[PDB]
């Protein structure tokens, strides 16, 4: 195995080696004793990191084996174990674990490794404390990333957990299920050093995975560090940031990563976290921060399905409206959004939040007092966005923005119950988003952009974007008439002939659609089939 | 490039003239501190110098705004923050009887600055600004079209105003009774102005998503025509 450092192939052997050390009892222990001695000698090899790991692993196991005292009495702990293990840590035994874990016969590997990971907690705690204390003292109040990372062995361990456990909830549950891991978590919660603290937050996020695990993580902070302390930290940072006008980004990014993970996988609890991080998160968003996008993503997670959207909409409108001066024209409104949502992350976050809020509802006469009211200006903003999208950098990025946009557009189409008409209403008809949505769609890069999604089709994620493109076109055809007659007159800039020539004339889209009926995804095929009917 | 330098010069010089003119009107000033005028007439000045030294201390928000236009300073927060001050200052002087009087003065102040900036979207976010203005004026007597008319006068086109406004309409989850009314006034204002749009399907229209234009667009096409501007 030594005669491999990078070679991924090493992973194949880890199951055998992890389990082998696990079953040291089998060996004799004349043999085990000999290996132990040989390994201490073997500290000569820094170049082979993976030797260093495996040996360190053996030690983690050996300690347990020495439990039958014939062996243990014989040995002196400081010489026999701690000195060597410490040497291994120094020689990057944790780092390579992290690598094994990060770069994840799965059953054998997962089982054997999780046994490894756990052995380290229970048997090793002396080492953890030794390292933690070592780290706290070492740095002194221009540190380079390399200097920060040198001593970081404890944090690396936390990451080891994060990578290994992630997904896998199964494994993750072990932490939460009984109240030593649970001790481990409590212990980790205690480590105050900003870097340890941030990795602790990240590790827990990984642990939060199941709907079930997420629930425990909720309780962990709430009941037996509290959520309140967390928001407090965010609040404090906010003040420091603004009063002032990397370390913080690490901490904050972690704070958000964690809140996001749980809020997403939760239920009625969501409201509780919502009311509490909502107010604080809103305040943080006002500050520039690199981060803006991230809080928007978290905010979105908080947004509830029901009526009690209102606090969120106000925050958003207020948070676009506040600085901007709006003339009585449209452009000034666009400017408000453009000024605030300066960078790419800001926009993507914004889109996710908006997608969520627009899902099914918002307040009447929104923006009243400050500006011409209503939802319409937000859709105009998308002109800035998906108009632009075509000229992304970075396909992955373009797709990232395009998708939220399609989902929003589709939602707005569903947003009005067309059926009531075919088989203060006026005001309601004015307020719904379906109106501005149709207006923009008719604006022929708008139609084109939607159309190109169809022309160029097929990772799986991209496939979804395609389905949405079709579904939207179908929806438009079905109710194109409704908009022109009923909706447009009420609420009575301009009209239709443009999309048709382009869809109908322009042929490639028609042919592409034809090809789609066959290709399995029923959503794409069934919809493609419907469209041609609508076009005809 | 000579032209480049010349035009920038003309712009900056103009600003000083404006600042200079205001200094006369301002009553916060002392005649003996003539030195400022001497400085103004004397030479072109650094933009930051003009901004920091003059605009902020003499609270000439309009000037500050125009200056940042030339600079082309995009930062929306700062731009918006400046706008907030201008609006707030306006409130101070007002007394109420002059709801109409202030109405005019307010429109007057906005239109002037608006004409200079309106070409660029950063200082004049039409989208952001319109509501802001409505909200401000809201604590005043109202006639529909008062807000939008200023933007039209500002130099904003009917077509530009329409799309953004419509977006504001549909975009907002809410009541926006105000927006509906104003847009109603806008459409009425627009149709009469060009002969192109003119006639009957309209009178019925009392702003809703019963967009007369929207219906028109569906059938014929989106192609309104060239931009229409107020004469």
């Amino acid at each position: 195995l030594e005669r491999v450092s990078l070679d991924a192939v090493n992973l194949a052997l880890l199951m055998a080696l992890l389990y082998c050390f696990d079953i040291s009892f089998i060996e004799q222990k004349q043999y085990i004793a000999t290996i132990h001695s040989r390994l201490q000698d073997s500290q000569l090899w820094k170049l082979p990191g993976l030797q260093a790991t495996v040996r360190l692993a053996w030690a983690l196991a050996l300690r347990g084996i020495s439990q039958l005292p014939d062996v243990t009495a014989l040995a002196e702990f400081t010489e026999a174990d701690e000195a060597m293990a410490e040497l291994a840590i120094a020689d990057n035994v944790f780092l390579f674990l992290m690598e094994s874990v990060v770069v994840s016969q799965e059953e054998f590997y997962i089982r054997r490794v999780h046994n490894l990971i756990t052995d380290f907690l229970a048997l090793m705690p002396m080492k953890v404390k030794q390292l933690r204390n070592r780290a706290d003292e070492d740095a002194r109040m221009m540190g380079n990333e390399p200097p920060i990372s040198l001593r970081r062995d404890l944090e690396h361990l936390m990451l080891l957990i994060g990578e290994l456990y992630k997904k896998n909830p199964e494994l993750a549950l072990e932490y939460w299920c009984p109240t030593v891991l649970s001790k481990f978590v409590r212990q980790m919660g205690d480590l105050l050093p900003p870097t340890i603290y941030i990795p602790y937050l990240k590790m827990l996020q990984g642990l939060a995975n199941g709907p079930q695990c997420a629930h425990y993580c909720f309780s962990l902070l709430k009941v037996n560090v509290s959520w309140e302390h967390f928001f407090h930290s965010l609040m404090l940072y906010h003040e420091h940031l603004r009063k002032d006008l990397q370390k913080e980004q690490d901490g904050l990014i972690a704070f958000l990563q964690l809140t996001s993970t749980i809020i997403t996988w939760s239920e009625n609890a969501r409201l509780a976290l919502c009311e509490t991080p909502v107010v604080v998160i809103l305040g943080l968003l006002q500050c520039s921060i690199p981060l803006k996008a991230e809080l928007l993503k978290t905010l979105a997670a908080f947004g509830k399905s029901p009526e009690i959207a209102a606090s969120l909409w106000q925050s958003l409108e207020y948070t676009i409206l506040q600085t901007v001066r709006i003339p009585s024209g449209i452009e000034v409104e666009l400017n408000e959004i453009e000024s605030r949502c300066e960078e790419y992350p800001l926009t993507r976050a914004f889109c996710q939040l908006i997608s969520t809020l627009v899902e099914s509802s918002f307040p009447s006469n929104l923006g009243a007092g400050l500006r011409p009211p209503g939802f319409d200006p937000y859709l105009q903003f998308l002109r800035d966005s998906v108009f632009r999208f075509r000229t992304r950098a970075r396909a992955a990025e373009k797709w990232e923005v395009a998708e939220v946009v399609l989902e929003v557009f589709y939602k707005l189409l569903r947003d009005y119950e067309p059926q009531l008409e075919d088989f203060g209403e006026e005001i309601i008809a004015y307020k719904p988003p379906g109106f501005s949505l149709m207006y923009h769609l008719l604006n022929e890069p708008m139609l084109e952009l939607a159309l190109s999604l169809l022309e160029e089709g097929v990772k799986k994620h991209l496939e979804k974007a395609v389905q949405h493109c079709l579904a939207l076109l179908n929806l438009t055809l079905q109710k194109e008439n409704l908009f022109m007659d009923l909706l447009r007159e009420s609420q009575l800039v301009c009209p239709l002939e443009q999309l048709l020539q382009g869809i109908n004339p322009k042929a490639d889209n028609v042919v592409n659609i034809a090809r789609y009926l066959y290709h399995g995804n029923p959503e794409l095929a069934f919809e493609s089939a419907k469209i041609l009917c609508c076009i005809s | 490039e000579f032209l480049h330098e010349l035009e920038e010069k003309m712009e900056v010089a103009r600003i000083q003239l404006q600042i200079q003119e205001t200094l006369q009107r301002q009553y916060s000033h002392h005649s003996s501190v003539q030195d400022a005028v001497s400085q103004l007439d004397s030479e072109l000045m650094d933009i930051t110098k003009l901004y920091g030294e003059f605009a902020d201390p003499f609270k000439l928000a309009e000037c500050k705004l125009a200056i940042i236009h030339c600079a082309g300073y995009s930062d929306p927060i700062l731009v918006q923050t400046l706008w907030q001050d201008i609006i707030e200052k306006e409130l101070s002087d007002s007394v109420t009887l002059s709801s109409s009087d202030r109405m005019h003065a307010l429109s007057l102040k906005i239109v002037l600055l608006g004409k200079i900036y309106a070409g660029t979207p950063r200082f004049f976010p039409l989208d952001f600004i319109v509501q802001f203005l409505e909200q401000q004026v809201c604590t005043l007597n109202w006639d529909v079209g008062f807000v939008i008319q200023t933007m039209n006068e500002i130099g904003v086109p009917l077509p530009r105003l329409l799309e953004v406004y419509d977006q504001l309409f549909k975009s907002r989850d809410p009541k926006p009774l105000h927006l509906l009314d104003c847009i109603h006034v806008l459409l009425i204002r627009y149709v009469e102005n060009p002969s192109q749009v003119l006639n009957c399907e309209r009178r019925r229209f009392t702003n809703l998503c019963l967009d007369a234009v929207c219906g028109y667009l569906v059938e014929l096409q989106s192609m309104s025509s060239s931009v229409a501007v107020q004469a």
